[PDB]
């Protein structure tokens, strides 16, 4: 799939830049595109001299709706633009001074100049719209007569014209030549041929043109009787006298007397069509056509409401029944057994068909496109070819398709217009397979629609327009190509027609600038193909790839077509012709610029050479040499690719697979130890309003007993937090113990027995199925009880420790009745104790609290309930148990919390309404089992030795035994990072829908219907002529046509219907023979350097050269070879939300292990806080960690290769490989919180993406505290080198260790990671005054300064960022698509943090959704348009400008706004890319205009991007629609969109496992999906 | 592609009849005037389970010649017509056109 690329519609732009030019194209879109591009490209030259840029047109002032050009140029490029509505008073205030383009009527321009308001010297460029009109000629004639022509060429503007495609203007050939002469003398321009037709005729070769005559049909029985049948039906239908007055006779229905259609016109169409098909193609063709007409006419019977219409349509159908019966019998009268029907098929085929069939017989790689100007003609030609291909063994090798030019009207019936487009799609996709051949088109494939090379092109209809004949010629690209027109004695007039169109072709190609080489120059190239040495980058390889003179132009075209970009940008080489005359010999010399995306941007100049083709071959050879010299071509000579490129080699260390990589990987699937006091001081007690238990508040420090930590390892310093128990808010701190005590062994045994009793029976953390050993090297944590001294001290309490040693099995048993006779009573013993009911369920006992001492309560008192009288009767009946004493008062008990996690240092008291007061795992069950409230007996409740206040201190702290094993891994991470860091220390919606549909369709108004306007003016209009005279030039073509006639009647065209030294001497006739014989030697092949040496000898022996500026080569070759013309064509910051807050480098401990242990927490456990809080910053940092490095290391390589580098290095597979190198997954915990099962104090299977979600999460640990910087050092610890690496030896600083220091090597090499280099400007100074151009281009950017709110230092990165990929006139910098590449990661990181650091504290899934909903390329385009980035951007590529004009019309008639864009965001959780992407590119400029300072970008961007982000924040995208998207193993599947009856509403189905199917209606797919999810939630509560 | 099956079904249906009046029509030179064409058409209308509907025109020609048409109520419907100097003659040539349309249809 190869071809020869040109800059079509852009040669027009070049020739529109140098010389006064008139351009001939068909669309009005390409005229406005080339007009806008030329106005902005001359706008810089206008703005420096303060000139006025004028666009003259006559379709201005027809609507108060804005004109198309005013729309285009007001809101799509740089310029402030004025259009004059036809009845305003034309204000003279600032409409041309402080307004760049005025689109004016020519009479408005006359009013502007004749009143002396504007000087013509202050007029830069005028483009005259539709100057091919004689009436437009009549307006522009006095404009040139009075003003333009009397101005001198020193005082003239630049004149461009726009014309209808004068290769088929409405004129006989004398008017055509008179028109070309008259326009080229009147408008002071040169006419220009170049359209797409001229492009495919210039650099794709012309086919062999034939007219083939066809013998007339020989009528017989069946044909004449069919003619009798059709003439019978025709005579009866013309014999009708139709009158709705004589049929209906309704005086009251005057509107309906003409609204009712004629019952004849569709019978007229069907019967005329069958008449013509018999008259030319035959009765078999009439049979198949009549059958297909019966198919449509029975549908017309179904549609028909009226009566006589139904009568005549049934009559037509009856005629079709008849004709099928006649032809069916007469074609089945030949159908005996052993008889082939093909002889009768070809027989009843006319010799038009037979002549077509021998034309197709001559083609035993067939690629045949066949036109015909009627659709059902294409269907019947399809049916003949299908019947032939299924019967003829000669012509069995065809696969045929068809099409139509009958796209239906979408205002009524668009549903089958979609099927029309689908049909064309499926046909073309079968066509280009290189497995299918034959097409039978219509005039839909004429223009706009592009089709590959197709050698045999048969026109059925004789052409009546030039365009169809010559575009059918152009669809024959592959030489040898055969353009055959069939005809059935009108052969005289058709030969005259091809003579007319042949002089139109030779008046096209002579009126070009660029030219094709003729056959003579082809023969000269074929002769000289072997006289020059074959240039090879590898000349030692015999079978290496070679580039000679001949293939070099093909390789440079391939290099321009293999550099990837948009499909809207067209990239191509740019040669020019320069004529140099030396030693009596004319020499043509080609320079050769490669476009701005390629980093060879200096011009390549060729050596002088006698011909065109040989010089072009040499210049493209030079380009191949220097392109391999730089490296833009490889050793195998193909152009570079995104996957065929590798960067510098120590950075490729991150792309070798792991041993665990060699469930797809990378996808989503006696010692004075340290002592401290654990101070639990109650700061805020629980309110009595929040005291739902209705009991006393029990503070933790009201007792004088506390706890302490005794460890062999260091305990860090932390800020004070608060445990929120049931008793209230308790500030927890670590008091520094003044005493360090040497260990005592048996007292440690007391401690260990106490810990066993506590974590087995008091706090009950140590469950069974267990092993445990609290004496190991890995942690020596001893939590010990102490007693507070009266003097404020906290002395060790060995008394309770030995008491718990002797009584670590305090277990109530079957207490006898005698001991409870002997059991006494005292209030102080149960004052602050724990009560134990022994009488039931002893094996798993519950422990209860003392709440109030009531003297009025007794067992003799009345039971609160009528079931039993007393507590004695209640207990004795319900259990058969005897209470001994009832004289004592009873006890009010409090029930324990059924939940360990009551600490959660930010909120448990606010979280206490969540779960019904520790959810009551046992309290609701026991209050159901006991019904009445638990008023208990002190005799039945024994004393537990653990005190109540000490128990309430004990329940605040626990379950740290795995957390100590947890908060060692985090401190270990801190240890290695400060080891290799240097930093740190080692010690209504329906109304909205109808309004937006109405506004959208009826305010676009320049959709793809403009191509349909081109379609309906395409073959039909082709008009407009000026005059003709009787000058002999007309008589001149009156022999030329005549002699062309003889050429058509002498070429075989019409068909009857029955010495290498002399090679070098001609190579260099201006170089003397003696020097050539000197340079020859044994070397039979001269290198290019030899001819360079000869040119260098010759310019040293005459220094005065002449120059020449002509042709499709540009003045945009420009500065680096021209613009001085010196003959040298031989060789060469707010602290709030501060990103650079940056706490001081040396003196800070580094990462506090709290946030590391936050980042060491899997969301499979999801214990309150998960890794997903910081993971989303990690990835969106790590991009900006890598990319800026991968921007500054390879500073002049086109960005798509860097894109493959990004996509392989920020892969989740890549981060998983990096974490494999660092082994964090065992350091991170992915087990549930179960003390029974997966709690091992002194295996968690991890998804591969989650490991990646691990690694980047660690980055957040360093990312506030160190600022942005040192985490890069962690990234330098991580193995992705994102800093420039300075290799050194041992410096030995004594004040501090240098930041970025690494470990000492075995050869004592010190590696210092300095920050990124403050970058070079991209201003590649091949040109002397490139700064003067750098300020020439950017006129009007002071408004871009004030509106954006940032001032640049050097504008180099801005006018890189103001350079489209197809913007070749700028030659300083590269395209903007390198500041896409860094701008995306910079704004990605900035916005992802401001999402994360928000005070509202969005959720993890909310963080992902706010990334993918707060920002996409659409809001980039939207705020780009709001900040006028349409009004500041530069681009020179076709199609893009009309597409983004429709998009900015969407912004125009809405008026910027947030509504349409956040709406389309709400379908987005796109019509352009480029104008979106510019807000990234300028962002990259403020990355490196301001020296890597994110604070500069943020404070500039805040005052412009505020109300959008507070609106998307106030829209609250925080719904459980995401948990409905999850909670889906198989339970929330979403069906395909199903379009309903009206079309504008869709019903989305959701199927739910074992619960059913729900469906939601909506105005599109996405709101229907939202309504279906809402219905699923509403019916799934 | 349904109406291909429809047109083949109708051709086979009106070639599937077993009437001797159709054979008398086929063998006789139908340019003869001896046969009672309107009455025979009504006979075949009663024969093959449908209505022959004779409908005259409301609009005479520029030459002042009467027009009649005949609806052969089959599935799909046949429509034939005649133009004669009288309404009797217009109906006669219309019934004629009906009969050679059947003869065209019934030719096996």
């Amino acid at each position: 799939t190869v071809f020869t690329p040109r800059d079509f519609q852009v040669e027009l732009l070049a020739t529109a830049y140098e010389r006064n030019t008139i351009i001939c194209l068909g669309h009005r879109s390409s005229k406005e595109f080339i007009a806008l591009k030329l106005l902005q490209e001359l706008s810089r030259r206008a703005r420096r001299h303060g000139r006025v840029s004028v666009y003259l047109s006559c379709e201005v002032g027809t609507s108060t709706e804005p004109c198309s050009i005013y729309t285009m140029l007001t809101h799509l490029t740089d310029l402030r633009v004025w259009q004059e509505q036809p009845d305003m008073q034309i204000p003279f205030d600032h409409c041309w001074t402080d307004y760049h383009v005025s689109i004016l009527r020519p009479e408005g321009f006359l009013y502007l100049l004749e009143t002396r308001e504007l000087l013509l010297s202050r007029v830069e460029l005028i483009v005259l719209e539709d100057c091919h009109d004689s009436a437009v000629y009549q307006r522009i004639r006095p404009l040139f007569e009075n003003h333009i022509m009397p101005a001198p060429p020193a005082d003239r503007p630049r004149i461009l014209g726009l014309a209808g495609p004068l290769h088929s203007a409405g004129c006989e050939l004398q008017q055509l030549s008179a028109m070309l002469a008259t326009l080229e003398q009147s408008v002071l321009c040169q006419i220009e041929s170049a359209s797409d037709i001229v492009t495919v005729l210039r650099y794709c070769s012309r086919p062999h043109e034939y007219i083939v005559q066809c013998a007339p049909f020989e009528m017989d029985e069946l044909s004449l009787v069919l003619a009798d049948v059709l003439n019978t039906h025709k005579s009866f239908l013309l014999d009708h006298r139709y009158d709705p007055y004589e049929i209906y006779g309704t005086d009251q229905f005057m509107d309906e007397l003409k609204d009712i259609p004629d019952p004849k016109v569709d019978p007229l169409n069907v019967i005329n069509s069958l008449l013509v098909v018999l008259h030319e193609m035959g009765p078999w063709c009439t049979q198949r056509a009549a059958h297909h007409f019966y198919q449509c006419n029975e549908k017309l019977k179904v549609k028909t409401p009226h009566e006589r219409h139904y009568l005549l349509y049934c009559l037509v159908s009856t005629a079709l029944i008849q004709l099928y019966s006649l032809c069916e019998h007469a074609f089945h009268r030949h159908l005996g057994s052993g008889s082939d029907s093909r002889q009768t098929i070809e027989r009843y085929s006319s010799p038009k068909v037979r002549r077509l069939l021998q034309t197709l017989r001559c083609f035993k790689t067939l690629c045949a496109l066949i036109y015909c100007n009627q659709n059902h003609t294409a269907r019947v030609l399809f049916e003949l070819l299908a019947e032939i291909s299924r019967r003829d063994p000669d012509l069995k090798f065809l696969r045929c398709q068809y099409t139509t030019d009958r796209v239906a009207d979408p205002t009524t019936e668009p549903k089958e217009a979609e099927l029309e487009h689908r049909r064309q799609e499926e046909v073309l996709k079968r066509f280009r397979m290189h497995d299918c051949n034959v097409l039978i088109g219509t005039s839909v494939l004429e223009e706009g629609i592009d089709v590959p090379k197709c050698n045999l092109v048969v026109r059925w209809d004789p052409p009546t327009t030039y365009r169809s004949y010559v575009q059918c010629k152009g669809r024959a690209r592959a030489a040898p190509a055969y353009h055959v027109i069939l005809v059935a004695s009108t052969t005289k007039d058709l030969v005259h027609q091809m003579a007319q169109y042949r002089e139109i072709e030779q008046m096209l190609l002579s009126k070009c600038a660029n030219t094709e080489p003729p056959e003579q120059e082809q023969c000269e190239a074929e002769r000289f193909s072997a006289c020059l040495a074959a240039y090879r980058p590898k000349p030692h390889l015999l079978t290496g790839a070679s580039v000679d003179l001949g293939s070099a132009i093909a390789l440079v075209n391939k290099y321009c077509a293999r550099l990837p970009s948009d499909t809207f940008t067209k990239l191509t080489a740019l040669w020019r012709c320069t004529r140099n005359e030396r030693a009596g010999v004319t020499l043509f010399q080609y320079t050769l610029r490669l476009p701005i995306n390629s980093p060879l941007k200096h011009d390549i100049v060729g050596l002088p050479m006698p011909t065109q083709t040989l010089a072009r071959r040499l210049a493209a050879l030079q380009a191949c040499v220097e392109l391999h010299r730089i490296g833009e071509l490889d050793d195998q000579l193909q152009p570079i690719g995104k996957e065929g490129f590798r960067a510098l080699e120590p950075d490729w260390e991150c792309f070798e697979l792991e041993p665990e990589d060699e469930p797809r990987p990378g996808t989503t699937k006696g010692a004075p130890c340290y002592l401290y006091f654990i101070q639990l001081t109650l700061q805020c007690p629980i309110p009595e309003e929040q005291n739902t238990r209705g009991r006393k508040i029990y503070p933790p420090e009201d007792a004088q007993q506390g706890f302490g930590i005794l460890t062999t390892k260091r305990i860090p310093k932390l800020s004070a937090f608060s445990i929120f128990t049931r008793s209230g808010e308790v500030k927890v701190s670590l008091e520094l113990a003044k005493e360090r005590v040497i260990l005592t062994s048996e007292q440690i045994v007391c401690i260990n027995g106490f810990l066993n009793y506590t974590f087995t029976n008091v706090l009950r953390l140590q469950k069974f199925l267990m092993l445990f050993d609290p004496d190991s090297t890995e942690n020596c944590v001893f939590i010990v009880p102490t007693v507070k001294a009266p003097a404020g001290g906290k002395h060790i309490d060995w008394q309770f420790l030995e008491l718990i040693q002797a009584n670590g099995n305090t277990m109530p048993r079957a207490v006898p009745d005698e001991e409870r006779q002997a059991q006494p009573f005292d209030p102080q013993r149960f004052q602050d104790a724990v009560v134990m009911p022994w009488y039931r369920n002893q094996d798993q006992p519950q422990y209860f609290y003392v709440a109030e001492i009531c003297p009025h309560l007794s067992p003799l008192s009345c039971f609160p309930g009528d079931n039993y009288r007393t507590f004695k009767h209640y207990y004795l009946v319900k259990y058969g148990l005897t209470i001994q004493n009832t004289s004592q008062p009873l006890l009010d008990v409090d029930h324990t919390s059924a939940r360990l996690n009551f600490l959660t240092p930010r909120y448990v008291n606010r979280k206490g309404v969540a779960l019904p007061t520790s959810s009551e795992e046992t309290k609701r069950a026991k209050r159901e089992n006991l019904e009445q409230k638990q008023i208990l007996v002190p005799e039945l409740c024994t004393v537990h030795p653990f005190p109540a206040s000490l128990w309430r201190t004990a329940v605040c702290l626990p379950c740290i035994l795995y957390r100590i094993n947890g908060l060692l891994l985090a401190d270990d991470i801190r240890k290695q990072v400060s080891a290799d860091l240097g930093l740190g220390r080692q010690q209504t919606a329906q109304e909205v829908e109808k309004r937006q549909k109405q506004l959208s369709i009826i305010q676009a108004t320049n959709a793809n219907e403009r191509q349909y306007q081109q379609t309906k003016n395409l073959l039909i209009g082709f008009n407009f002529k000026h005059e003709d005279q009787k000058e002999p030039a007309t008589i001149r073509y009156e022999e030329s046509i005549a002699k062309l006639k003889t050429e058509i009647e002498s070429g075989g065209m019409l068909v009857p219907h029955d010495s290498m030294m002399e090679l070098l001497k001609q190579l260099l006739p201006y170089v003397n023979e003696d020097v050539l014989a000197k340079k020859l030697g044994d070397r039979r092949e001269l290198l290019l350097s030899d001819l360079v040496e000869l040119n260098a000898d010759w310019v040293a022996r005459h220094e005065q050269e002449t120059y020449n500026v002509m042709g499709c080569g540009d003045s945009f070759d420009n500065y680096n070879d021209h613009h001085r013309l010196n003959l040298d064509e031989k060789q060469l910051l707010p602290a709030g939300f501060s990103f650079d807050r940056q706490p001081d480098l040396v003196g800070h401990p580094g990462p506090s292990p709290s946030i590391i242990l936050q980042a060491l927490t899997m969301s499979n456990a999801n214990d309150g806080i998960n890794l997903e809080r910081l993971e989303t910053i990690g990835d969106s940092f790590l991009k900006y960690a890598i990319t800026t490095y991968l921007y500054i290391t390879y500073e002049n390589v086109h960005e798509g290769k860097l894109s493959h580098l990004r996509s392989k290095q920020v892969a989740n597979l890549n981060l998983y490989r990096l974490g494999r190198r660092k082994r964090l997954g065992e350091y991170m915990i992915a087990t549930k919180f179960e003390p029974h099962d997966n709690w091992l104090p002194p295996q968690h299977s991890i998804p591969d993406k989650s490991i990646a979600d691990c690694v980047e999460a660690l980055i957040g640990a360093y990312l506030i505290e160190c600022g942005p910087r040192g985490a890069l050092l962690f990234m330098a610890w991580l193995g992705v080198r994102v800093l420039p690496i300075t290799r050194q030896l041992d410096g030995g600083n004594q004040e501090q260790r240098i930041p970025g220091s690494t470990k000492p090597n075995a050869e004592n090499v010190v590696t210092v990671y300095g920050a990124w280099p403050t970058p070079r400007s991209p201003l590649l100074h091949f040109a002397p005054n490139a700064t003067e151009e750098l300020d020439q281009l950017l006129s009007g950017f002071e408004e871009f300064e004030e509106s954006l709110g940032y001032k640049f230092r050097d504008r180099s990165y801005l006018l890189q960022a103001m350079t489209h990929a197809s913007y070749t006139p700028n030659r300083l910098t590269d395209c903007y698509q390198r500041l896409e590449f860094l701008g995306d990661a910079v704004l990605d990181y900035l916005i992802t943090r401001h999402l994360y650091e928000d005070p509202r504290q969005h959720s993890p899934g909310a963080l992902t959704d706010l990334r993918s909903a707060l920002v996409n390329n659409t809001i980039f385009a939207s705020l780009a348009v709001r900040h006028g980035f349409h009004k500041f951007f530069r681009h020179l590529s076709p199609g893009l400008n009309d597409v983004i004009d429709r998009f900015v019309r969407i912004q125009q008639e809405n008026g910027h706004c947030i509504s349409e864009e956040y709406y389309l965001l709400s379908e987005e959780e796109e019509v352009p890319k480029a104008l979106g992407d510019v807000f990234e590119s300028i962002a990259g400029a403020i990355f490196l205009d301001s020296n890597m300072s994110l604070d500069v970008v943020w404070h500039v961007y805040s005052n412009m991007m505020s109300p959008e982000i507070e609106q998307f924040s106030n829209s609250v995208p925080k719904s459980p629609i995401r948990e409905l998207l999850e909670l889906e193993p198989e339970t929330a599947k979403f069906g395909k969109p199903e379009k309903l009856a009206d079309g504008r509403r869709v019903r989305v189905t959701v199927d739910v496992f074992c619960k059913g199917t729900f469906r939601g209606i909506g105005r599109n797919y996405r709101i229907a999906k939202c309504t279906a999810a809402k219905c699923a939630l509403r019916q799934l509560k | 592609t349904q109406h291909s099956n429809k047109v083949s079904q109708f051709h086979k249906t009106l070639k599937n009849a077993t009437g001797k009046k159709l054979l008398k029509l086929q063998k006789t030179c139908l340019k003869n005037n001896k046969i009672d064409y309107i009455k025979l058409l009504g006979e075949i209308a009663t024969e093959n389970q449908f209505e022959v509907t004779y409908v005259d025109i409301e609009e005479k020609t520029f030459s002042g010649q009467f027009q009649c048409l005949v609806q052969l109520s089959t599935l799909p419907v046949g429509v034939c017509h005649g133009s004669g100097p009288t309404a009797a003659d217009a109906q006669r040539h219309a019934a004629q056109n009906a009969l050679e349309y059947l003869k065209i249809m019934t030719k096996k």
